[PDB]
């Protein structure tokens, strides 16, 4: 199949800004590249066909450029209803799509309010132990949360989960969950979480001992 | 009006098969349209599956298909089919049904969720997260998605972060929901999370309290 | 690659026919290049983008809403203006190496009939002059040029003969493929 | 109007009957290629053109736009259908006939409108299937069409041949006869 890749894998931009995403194809596809938009939960809405920014009415701020293999989607002045996943498309019967570009809100580099939680007694009855680590509200998403158990690092026993940009303050919250058995958890004493963020002078280490 | 409706999604064991349908309303296949099955992973990009010329019957499949999926149609029933055989957990995604991709004034479908797991429906296990200060609920080992989480029966809304679910090595899901409240009410105000799991009728109301 | 011209999008049985002909006119090689893109309902041309005019212009009333609608969209005008180069000029370069290089030599054949018919057959391109030891003109009838549709032409030239003294009658064919004219005696 | 060469880099056609369509390119009145909209393949009508590449998706996409444009123009013109034209059939041989030496029989079916027609060949009463080939619908300046069928024959002394045309304009099949 014709493979086509998008230039910014994801980007952070502000309202009013100019955004440029590119789509390069494996072959010449003439002037037949199309730009699709996708807000969460919905199927794609077509923005441009050929390079004609048309619909029964699509916002004139969107524009398509390029011919042959290299193409460019340009949103002149970003509006807030434009934070969406953008895709490039080719083919009516032999369909190819791009490795989408996420368009994310940019903001003041915030620091993560970090917290640790030991496993409950109710879960230790069950025979397992999950140690959580919250990194409430921060910017940008890029953050390293390492698990230290008795000062020795931990690799294949944690799992992170990141929320989307907040609807009020546009920040991300994270949750790395170290999971052990109620016997392996009982064999060690210090359990630490080492958050290392951009908006932090030094790596914060919130921690607990079993008693 | 003109719309396409997906049907047939669900949990299907690896190795087993699933047949989806795509009913068309508002138009007749008789007028020949190229209708396609485009699938989209959970949180990943749009990927093509197959297309069929509703006039002649001409089929095209994506390179990754290799005789595993089989598109077909019934013009009398105006329905599209996709027989997905030899399914792996890697094939778990949302299956869209779209008419004339890239041409203007052309519709897509809402989606149909196909989940490929050897997991069996299980109610979650709600545990508290020991408490500005933060408290929460660990909602461990359950299947299939999704889980409703409300704080203080809806009363608490600001500052709540219900984390996206994560698939554990056990094949079962596990999400957390945390909130930040002033450290003053840690004895005054009473906090309760409201987990719900319609797939296995498991409603829970855990009271989060300091130890 | 072969670049196509794109259609502009509008907002005893019965048949409804729509034709879109992206047409390129070339004169003095690529010196004078012209695109005229015709939108046609049944056999009536409704709209037209002429690269000389530079805009969509209705031919019939039925194509007036379309002409204004396509003229309001600035993307469509920029694209239709560029089609002269992207489509006509681009594709012409390929023609120079293939169709404009094609040449099939005419096979001249004099034979009597139910009066002599000089059959000039299987030749490409369409340029040809067939003539019948003085240039006989009044007693000669040529058929129009015959297009065979397989990228070859034919043309027949009949001459009413009133002969005497064993004088020779000669068919003289001139054609781009031929490095010297063909003469056939009778 | 006047040029040294004229080409149609897009002879896009879409009709309600079927429905059906035809994407072809033409250079100087001859058919360079057609895209089979079913098989999805550029079929070169000239060997020397096989070196180039035309993407079938380009043809398929224009035919989808054409379907749209047609539907709106059906409503806008208050459902006005096409007028059936009388096809002017003509039969002739590709080269002077010499008995025993192979030849091609050309049936030009001129002035076809709408472009929906049947063209078959007859030898001594019954139909011929082997050796028959035909060009796509070739566009005209007056927006009608024309097709050319071909029957590869070995000219015989007794044998007679006919071209059987079946357009909606004709009330009974036109049977043009071929005379050596
Ligand atoms: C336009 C036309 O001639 N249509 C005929 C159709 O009615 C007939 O069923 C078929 C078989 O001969 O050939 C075609």
């Amino acid at each position: 199949d014709i493979q086509m890749t998008q230039s910014p894998s994801s980007l952070s931009a502000s309202v009013g800004d100019r955004v440029t995403i590119t789509c390069q194809a494996t072959q010449s596809i003439s002037s037949y590249l199309n730009w699709y938009q996708q807000k969460p939960g919905q199927p794609p809405k077509l923005l441009i066909y050929y390079a004609s920014t048309l619909a029964y009415g699509i916002p004139a701020r969107f524009s398509g450029s390029g011919s042959g293999t290299d193409f460019t989607l340009t949103i002149s002045s970003l509006e807030p209803e434009d934070f969406a996943v953008y895709y490039c498309h080719y083919g009516i019967s032999v369909v190819s799509f791009g490795q989408g570009t996420k368009v994310e809100i940019k903001r003041t580099v915030a620091a993560p309010s970090v917290f640790i939680f030991p496993p409950s007694d109710e879960q230790l009855k069950s025979g397992t132990a999950s140690v959580v680590c919250l990194l409430n509200n921060f910017y940008p998403r890029e953050a390293k949360v390492q698990w230290k158990v008795d000062n020795a690092l931990q690799s294949g026993n944690s799992q992170e989960s990141v929320t989307e940009q907040d609807s009020k303050d546009s920040t991300y919250s994270l949750s790395s969950t170290l999971t052990l058995s109620k016997a392996d958890y009982e064999k060690h004493k210090v359990y630490a979480c080492e958050v290392t963020h951009q908006g932090l002078s030094s790596p914060v280490t919130k921690s607990f001992n079993r008693g | 009006q003109v719309q396409l409706v997906e049907s047939g999604g669900g949990v299907v064991q690896p190795g087993r098969s699933l047949r989806l349908s795509c009913a068309a309303s508002g138009f007749t296949f008789s007028s020949w349209y190229w209708i396609c099955w485009v699938r989209q992973a959970p949180g990943k990009g749009l990927e093509w599956v197959a297309c069929i010329d509703t006039g002649s019957g001409s089929i095209d499949y994506a390179s990754w298909v290799n005789g595993r999926f089989t598109i077909s149609r019934d013009n009398s029933k105006n329905t599209l089919y996709l027989q997905m055989n030899s399914l792996r957990a890697e094939d778990t995604a949302v299956y869209y049904c779209a008419r004339d991709i890239g041409i203007d004034y052309n519709f897509w479908g809402p989606g149909t969720l196909v989940t490929v797991s050897s997991a069996s429906t299980k109610g979650p296990s709600v545990f508290p997260l020991a408490p500005t200060a933060a408290l929460g609920c660990l909602v461990k080992d359950y299947f299939p998605e999704p889980v409703t989480v409300s704080w203080n029966s809806g009363a608490l809304t600001s500052g709540v972060h219900t984390f996206p679910a994560v698939l554990q090595s056990s094949g079962l899901y596990s999400l957390s929901s945390v909130v930040t409240v002033p450290s003053s009410s840690l004895g005054t105000q009473t906090y309760i999370c409201n987990v719900n799991h319609k797939p296995s009728n498991t409603k829970v109301d855990k009271k989060v309290e300091p130890k | 690659i072969i670049q196509p011209e794109q259609p502009a999008q509008l907002p005893s049985p019965e048949d409804f026919v729509y034709q879109f002909k992206g047409m390129c006119y070339f004169t003095n090689g690529t010196e004078r290049v012209r695109l005229v893109s015709r939108s046609i309902y049944n056999r009536e041309e409704i709209v037209r983008f002429d690269s000389d005019v530079g805009e969509f212009r209705a031919v019939t009333l039925l194509g007036l809403p379309a002409a204004e609608y396509w003229n309001s969209q600035k993307d469509i005008l920029e694209r239709k203006r560029a089609a002269v180069d992207r489509v006509c000029r681009h594709n012409y370069q390929l023609e120079l190496r293939t169709t404009l290089q094609r040449r099939v030599e005419p096979t001249v054949t004099i034979s009597p009939s139910r009066l002599l018919v000089c059959s000039v057959t299987d030749f490409y391109p369409a340029q040809i002059k067939v003539r019948w030891d003085q240039e006989e003109t009044a007693g000669v009838v040529s058929t129009p040029l015959i297009r065979n549709g397989d990228w070859t032409f034919q043309i027949l030239v009949m001459l009413e003969m009133t002969p005497q003294r064993g004088d020779v009658y000669t068919c003289h064919v001139e054609h781009p493929s031929l490095q010297s004219p063909i003469t056939v005696e009778w | 109007i006047v040029a040294d060469h004229v080409a149609s880099y897009g002879v896009n056609l879409y009709q309600s009957y079927g429905p059906s369509g035809q994407y072809t390119h033409e250079f100087d009145g001859d058919e360079q290629f057609y895209v089979d909209l079913g098989r999805k393949e550029t079929v070169w009508s000239l060997p020397v053109l096989r070196q180039f590449r035309f993407d079938p998706q380009f043809a398929l996409t224009n035919i989808a736009v054409l379907k749209h444009n047609l539907n709106s123009l059906i409503k806008r013109s208050n459902s006005t259908a096409a007028t059936n034209e009388v096809p002017e059939v003509t039969v002739f041989s590709k080269s002077p006939v010499t008995l025993g030496q192979p030849n091609i029989l050309i049936c030009l079916v001129d002035n076809i409108f709408p472009p929906v027609v049947n063209i078959t060949w007859l030898s001594n009463g019954h139909s011929v299937t082997e050796g028959v080939s035909e060009t796509s619908f070739l566009s005209k300046s007056d927006h009608s069409f024309f097709k050319i069928s071909y029957l590869t024959l070995l000219p015989s002394a007794e044998e007679s041949y006919d071209c059987k045309v079946e357009h909606w304009g004709l009330d009974k099949p036109l049977l043009k006869h071929w005379e050596p």
